[PDB]
């Protein structure tokens, strides 16, 4: 499932309360800079494996 | 937590990396981690950590 994300603020500190992620790997960008950037056309591809 | 061991590394983000324990990228040294379920977990929940 591909979902478009647009016109929003990506705080992603609301995920700390509940969500725990086994793997989280970022390509083309350092994880420390994600709070200081804007993203042009964002798509979330979701599935289960 | 087990899922947060990946956060103990240079240039990582997450609750542990951001708010609890942060590593430099000019970090010379070794990170070691091992499961301790038989020690640090008890019935009813170990809430000392
Ligand atoms: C569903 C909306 C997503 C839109 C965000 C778009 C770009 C920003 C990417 C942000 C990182 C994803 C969240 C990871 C949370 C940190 C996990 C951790 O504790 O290590």
């Amino acid at each position: 499932n591909r979902k478009r994300i647009s016109n929003c603020v990506a705080d992603y500190s609301v995920l700390y309360n509940s969500a725990s992620f086994s793997t989280f790997k970022c390509y083309g960008v350092s994880p420390t800079k994600l709070n200081d950037l804007c993203f042009t056309n964002v798509y979330a591809d979701s599935f289960v494996i | 937590r087990g899922d947060e061991v990946r956060q103990i590394a240079p240039g990582q983000t997450g609750k542990i990396a951001d708010y609890n324990y942060k590593l430099p990228c000019d970090f010379t040294g070794c990170v070691i981690a091992w499961n301790s379920n038989n020690l640090d977990s008890k019935v009813g929940g170990n809430y000392n950590y």
